[PDB]
């Protein structure tokens, strides 16, 4: 093949043309994104039930749902929660690889057929099935300065004049609004129904009958009159339209004419759907959009498309309202990309130098600048062609893989530059030999290495698919490299490399260059040498070679293991956690102290405050808050101690001196449903309907026990709520058909009031939106005020609460948790320090084998994944050795030689474990990809020796020792020249402090560290494996 | 501090924990937002070692909730046989009425605790005091179908 | 049935429309509310 385009250097044009166009064209195309899809698909059923409990939602709600999840394809486990905010949320995970709109349509379909069981009051407020998703592209925030407005105020112009245009905006996926749009809110007062012999029941009868859409029909409607003139639709009664018309609704006329309307018994104005969720953002009222980035979208596109249309908005504004970008994901992905761009492009510069340091003429350094481009731009196309999409892992893909493609070229290249120097051949027959030397090699090579990336990609589960990302973007970027290298390269070395002299060695210039040629030249030789020394006393670097395997399978297991390294985002949460009973305004107290700490504490560090009040991740209990505080710009704030590490440390310290509340800040991982590599997801199960208290207890065993060995399990924790004090009132219903007071007036005045009640809808400025009677606060805050609260007997006698109810307290769960349709709880921990997170949830396993009788337990998670993902680990290790042997062998037509290059993997390993050990980094994924990047480059060095040494053997006829020596010093230049632009190409990701870094770190420190060893190494152990092996094998 | 420390521990059972409190000299008389104890909690959950602990380290026997509840209530209902004759045994009052005037009979028969029941009559409850709907626990018996409790209270 | 055009639109085809956000290969979306309470929400996708 190189042969071919050697004679035809204008097809070879061609080619890198149609490479090129087919790049350009696929990089305006192509989807960017910060990272791909990586979470196996999910799909959560979503419910309110206003005024309900826990129990109340899991044995109306949640069950009946989870009874009718039948039929459903490819569901690998299921999960709910049940809480007392009146919200059920069911999530269902389905298997890698299926689709998400078929799970989707199977799980609502079934929901469909199981609505006629749910309570009226959860049917007419509708039950969601979305796809699941933590990965926002950013949070608009909308907050109002000048104190004109409430955060009701705010939503309610955001869901009007804001939602949808953002919702039609390009590549926008789905938009959640941080509120509701607005209520007629009803806040019946006792006093003044009691006064009238009223009750909520009248309020609710009376609203319906008097707020609705009444079908009329037509004037002149078919069949008609014939000689009918006029058709016209008849309008009745529509919808009320403001608070005056719902004040002037008529209850009751008295018996001496004065009437009763809506107001005389209640306050009426335009309030909030839900009142549980208190949303500031530095401490001013605030709500907000959620934008996720729609299916195959462009993130920077979509970003600057949102602001574009917000920007359109900023003139339509009420005053005081403003725009804040608490969270957006942009800035990080166009640092990634810029960052990306660069290293490829300072490769390209640093190979340049190389080249020109060592060949030292303008023609040769221009060949691995146009080819490298081409296979960059090539790579680009065939993810486009994969369906792949721009992002972190795909980006850093190449960048681990440029040492790879840079090698490609100088080794071409270089060969020639060598056969031409030595045999003083003209450019076109030396390119020939040259190509006839490495061309069987460069295909060898190419197999080898997809035997090494290929496998990666058929991991499982998460990892499976990040895996995945780096395997097809590093396999498509080494194979176009070959192709590249067998058809463009030689072509252009044919053509644009000048002759050079038999033994001109440029060893007669004068100047920098003429002194580095004999320089390198003496080098040469005192490596040979060295070699031929090393060659002699073989039986000693085999006894250091094993030192370096023991010090390597040492340095694995002592690097602590992770998935992706912690970065600073510019965003960290701040749990606020206060006793069982708190109240709103309590919790409102410990916001406002920790939003004052991060404002005048950390003022060169925190841009904004975005305290939750009444919510985690969801809706909470009033106990409960939570602060997302966004930080400045990394370049506002330099050194280490200005990172959210020491942030969190120095905040989760400086709230230790709280009291009444649990305050603690964390960083959010690289992405939301990895975790941590050491922690597991356990679930312990109610497997013989024992009820909660038993389940409780049985966790309480387990979390003792656990306890017990901190040897083995750090930090095991339920990740759920505790029972608190519950308010249960007993309608005594002898009492109540004794007094003639009706049960359903008694349940019904109770649930409006106190819990509230979702009547009806209205038209608002031309928006439909709910009407909701409740209690004005002061009359439903304590049990003192539940006899305040009259229902009217059959003979019109007004009854109080009190007379037909008495009230205890007791203790129930404010979030009822099942896995698999059984009552579960969800238990945290991880592996103790320099345990494996397989020991830890073998221990939790032994354990749970030692609760009481009918207390199960199962893996849900990153557990139920890393089980999987774990168990197929040997065999893909076992497959590459495999066929990496058995190519090697084709290659070497010899079962021994294979050994001499397969020798060489430790020698990278042990300085990208030393690199990495000494500046302090984690065995994540990017150092793993590293690994196999710096073996396979290394590999690639050795097989090249190997292939040279052999080949002088076979076909001048040399000794063992001769043509080891002789292949070792041809290759010197190559292998320190690809060494020296790749270990200075990777070295501003090491020292990176700044933006993404802990990527690049993890990227660059394994990379170089390895890169060092293994170049140092190889050219002195490689000559040595190759002696030894083909001495014990004839 | 060593309050709120000891509602957590006296209703999880903690006995180590608890008698290192009982040292420190944690409040026994400590109330959550709705005015239970520790014994209260520990009388609820069936903590007995703790029930004990909390008495002899001066626990408000009689100590009632916001709605009039005392321990022995708490104890009588959920059927914690040895902390109901613990409770009785330390003084607390056998014909104790909550807001409701529901007695610790009134809960031990509505859920069928025949040993309890025998054992508040021992120590001289009120076989005919009514609640504010002017039953007695006997009233509860015949409702609830309860046979043997019903021949207990005749 | 009974509401007419502005009723029909404002209870129904926003309702509806306003949710159509996020679905693949949307070219263009129409739709029409009538006074004999008829919606109709065409939603044309892209070729293929
Ligand atoms: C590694 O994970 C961490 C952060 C993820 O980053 C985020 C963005 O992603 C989250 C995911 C995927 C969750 O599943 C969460 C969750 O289940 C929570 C809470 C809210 O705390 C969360 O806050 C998250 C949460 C995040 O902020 N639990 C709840 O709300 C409920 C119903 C009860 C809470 C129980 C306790 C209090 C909780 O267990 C606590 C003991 C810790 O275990 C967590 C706070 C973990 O912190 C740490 C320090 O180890 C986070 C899971
Ligand atoms: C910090 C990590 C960096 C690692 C890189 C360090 C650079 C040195 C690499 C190892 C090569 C050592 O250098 C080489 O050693 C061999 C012996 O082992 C020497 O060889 C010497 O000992 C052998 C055996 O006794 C004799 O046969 C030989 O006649 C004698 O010269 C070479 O003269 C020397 O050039
Ligand atoms: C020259 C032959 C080398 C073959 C080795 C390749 C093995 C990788 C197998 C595979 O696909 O798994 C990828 C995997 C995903 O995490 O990446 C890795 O974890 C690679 C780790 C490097 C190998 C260490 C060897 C030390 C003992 C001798
Ligand atoms: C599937 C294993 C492939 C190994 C590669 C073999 C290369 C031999 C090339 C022979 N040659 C082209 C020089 O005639």
């Amino acid at each position: 093949m190189p042969n071919f385009f050697i004679d035809r250097p204008i097809f070879a044009w061609v080619i890198a043309i149609i490479i090129m166009l087919a790049g350009g064209l696929a990089i305006l195309k192509l989807p960017v994104a910060q990272y791909p899809t990586i979470a196996p698909p999910a799909v959560t059923i979503s419910a309110s039930y206003p005024g309900a409990d826990a129990k109340t939602v899991q044995d109306t709600v949640t069950q009946v749902i989870e009874q009718n999840m039948n039929g459903i394809d490819n569901l690998m486990y299921m999960s709910s929660n049940s809480d007392s905010t009146g919200t059920v949320q069911i999530t269902l995970t389905f298997e890698s690889g299926t689709d998400a709109d078929i799970a989707q349509v199977q799980v609502q379909n079934k929901l469909q057929l199981a609505m006629p069981l749910l309570p009226q009051e959860v049917q007419q407020q509708g039950v969601s099935v979305e796809k699941s998703s933590s990965s926002f592209l950013m949070v608009v925030g909308v907050i109002n300065t000048d104190g004109t407005m409430t955060q009701e105020d705010i939503s309610d112009y955001v869901a009007a004049n804001m939602k949808d245009a953002i919702s039609r905006t390009s590549g926008v996926g789905d938009v959640q609004l941080f509120g509701s749009q607005y209520a007629m809110r009803i806040w019946m007062n006792p006093n003044e129904l009691n006064k009238f012999q009223l009750t909520p029941v009248d309020v609710i009868t009376a609203i319906k009958a008097q707020n609705a859409q009444v079908a009329a029909g037509q004037l002149g409607g078919t069949p008609p009159v014939k000689g009918q003139q006029l058709n016209a639709s008849i309008i009745a009664q529509t919808r009320l339209t403001s608070t005056e018309e719902f004040g002037k609704i008529l209850l009751k006329v008295n018996q001496d004419g004065s009437r009763v309307l809506l107001r005389d018994v209640a306050k009426i104005e335009l309030g909030g759907e839900n009142y549980d969720i208190i949303a500031e953002f530095n401490g001013q009222p605030a709500s907000g959009l959620g934008i996720k980035l729609a299916t195959g979208a462009n993130a920077l596109d979509t970003a600057a498309a949102i602001r574009a249309e917000l920007a359109k908005m900023e003139p339509f504004f009420p005053s005081g309202l403003k725009i804040v970008y608490p969270y957006d994901t942009t800035p990080f992905v166009k640092i990634s990309i810029h960052e990306v761009v660069k290293t490829l492009v300072e490769a390209i510069i640093l190979v340049f130098l190389v080249m020109y340091l060592f060949l030292q003429n303008f023609r040769a350094t221009l060949i691995p600048t146009i080819a490298v481009p081409v296979v960059l731009l090539g790579t680009f196309a065939v993810l486009a062609a994969f369906g792949f999409s721009i992002n972190t892992l795909t980006m850093f893909g190449m960048v681990l893989a440029i040492g790879l493609l840079v090698d490609d070229a100088i080794v071409v290249v270089e060969n020639v530059e060598r056969v031409m120097a030595e045999e003083g051949l003209p450019p076109k027959e030396a390119t020939r030999k040259s190509m006839g030397q490495i061309q069987g090699a460069l295909v060898g090579i190419a197999m080898v290495l997809s035997a090494v990336f290929v496998p990666m990609a058929f991991f499982g589960g998460s990892t499976g698919a990040i895996y995945r990302q780096f395997s097809i973007t590093i396999v498509s970027a080494m194979a176009l490299s070959v192709l590249v290298a067998l058809i463009l390269t030689p072509a252009l070395c044919a053509t644009m490399l000048k002759p050079i002299a038999k033994g001109d060695h440029g060893e007669g210039k004068k100047g920098f260059f003429g002194w580095f040629n004999r320089m390198f030249e003496k080098s040469t030789h005192h490596y040979t040498d060295s070699v031929g020394g090393i060659l002699r006393s073989t039986g000693r670097y085999l006894v250091l070679y094993l030192i370096i395997v023991v010090g390597m399978a040492y340095l694995f297991v002592r690097l602590p293991s992770s998935f992706l390294p912690d970065e600073d985002q510019g965003v960290f949460m701040t749990m606020v956690q206060l006793p069982a009973g708190a109240t709103q305004e309590r919790t409102q107290k410990v916001l406002n102290e920790v939003t004052h700490y991060y404002l005048t504490k950390e003022k060169n560090n925190v841009e904004s405050v975005f305290a939750v009040n009444g919510f985690g991740f969801a809706p909470r209990p009033q106990n409960t808050g939570i602060a997302f505080v966004s930080l400045k710009d990394w370049a506002d704030r330099p050194g280490e101690e200005n990172k959210v590490e020491a942030i969190t440390m120095r905040a989760t310290r400086a709230f230790s001196q709280i009291k009444d509340a649990m305050v603690f800040a964390f960083n959010l991982p690289a992405i939301v449903e990895l975790g941590t590599a050491t922690g597991f997801d356990f679930e312990l199960i109610d497997q013989a309907g024992l009820g909660h208290e038993k389940l409780t207890q049985a966790r309480n065993q387990l979390l003792a026990e656990a306890a017990k060995h901190p040897d083995m399990l750090t930090s095991v924790r339920p990740n759920g709520l505790e029972d608190t004090p519950q308010f249960k009132i007993d309608i005594d219903q002898e009492k109540a058909q004794a007094l003639g007071v009706s049960i359903n007036d008694i349940n019904t005045t109770l649930g409006a009031a106190w819990g509230g009640s979702y009547v009806n809808d209205f038209i608002d400025r031309g928006r439909v939106k709910k009407v909701y009677v409740m209690s004005e606060a002061k009359y439903r805050m304590l049990p003192d005020d539940i006899g305040d609260w009259y229902v009217r007997a059959a003979d019109g006698q007004m009854v109080p609460f009190s007379a037909f109810s008495s009230s205890r307290w007791e203790y129930g769960s404010p979030r009822l948790e099942r896995y698999n349709g059984l009552p579960s709880m969800e238990i945290l921990g991880q592996a103790a320090p320099g345990k494996s997170t397989g020991e830890a949830m073998e221990l939790m396993e032994q354990l749970a084998s030692k609760l009481p009788t009918g207390v199960g337990y199962d893996w849900t998670g990153m557990s139920y994944q890393e089980r999987l993902s774990g168990n197929q680990a040997p065999s893909l290790y076992a497959i590459s050795l495999i066929v990496v042997f058995l190519c090697l062998a084709a290659l070497y037509e010899s079962w021994s030689i294979p050994f001499s290059v397969m020798l060489v993997v430790p020698l990278g390993v042990i300085g990208a474990l030393l690199a990495a050990t000494f500046r302090g980094l984690t065995n994540d994924v990017y150092f793993q990809v590293g690994l196999l990047t710096t073996i396979g480059l290394s590999a690639k060095n050795a097989i090249l020796i190997v292939e040279f040494a052999k080949d002088l053997m076979d076909k001048e006829g040399k000794g063992l020792i001769e043509a080891t020596l002789d292949a070792v010093r041809m290759r010197l230049r190559p292998i320190l020249m690809t060494s020296l632009a790749f270990i200075l190409g990777v070295m501003p990701l090491v020292i990176s402090t700044g933006a993404g870094s802990g990527a690049q770190n993890a990227v660059g420190t394994g990379v170089m560290g390895g890169m060092v060893t293994a170049t140092v190494l190889a050219i002195f152990f490689v000559p040595v494996f190759f002696v030894v092996v083909r001495r014990r094998f004839s | 501090d060593l309050g709120k420390k000891l509602l957590e521990a006296a209703r999880a059972g903690r006995d180590d924990e608890v008698r290192i409190l009982m040292a420190n000299g944690a409040d026994v008389n400590a109330a959550d937002v709705v005015g239970w104890t520790p014994l209260h909690l520990a009388a609820y959950w069936g903590h007995l070692e703790i029930v004990e602990v909390l008495l002899k380290n001066g626990a408000d026997v009689n100590a009632y909730d916001t709605l009039g509840s005392t321990p022995l209530h708490l104890a009588a209902h959920f059927g914690h046989l040895e902390i109901v004759e613990v409770l009785l045994k330390n003084g607390a009052d056998v014909n104790a009425k909550d807001d409701n005037g529901i007695t610790p009979l009134h809960l031990a028969a509505n859920r069928g605790h025949l040993e309890i029941v025998e054992v508040l009559l021992k120590y001289g409850a009120d076989v005919n005091a009514q609640d504010k709907f002017g039953k007695t626990a006997f009233d509860i018996s015949i409702n609830n179908g309860n046979e043997d409790l019903a021949e207990i209270l005749q």
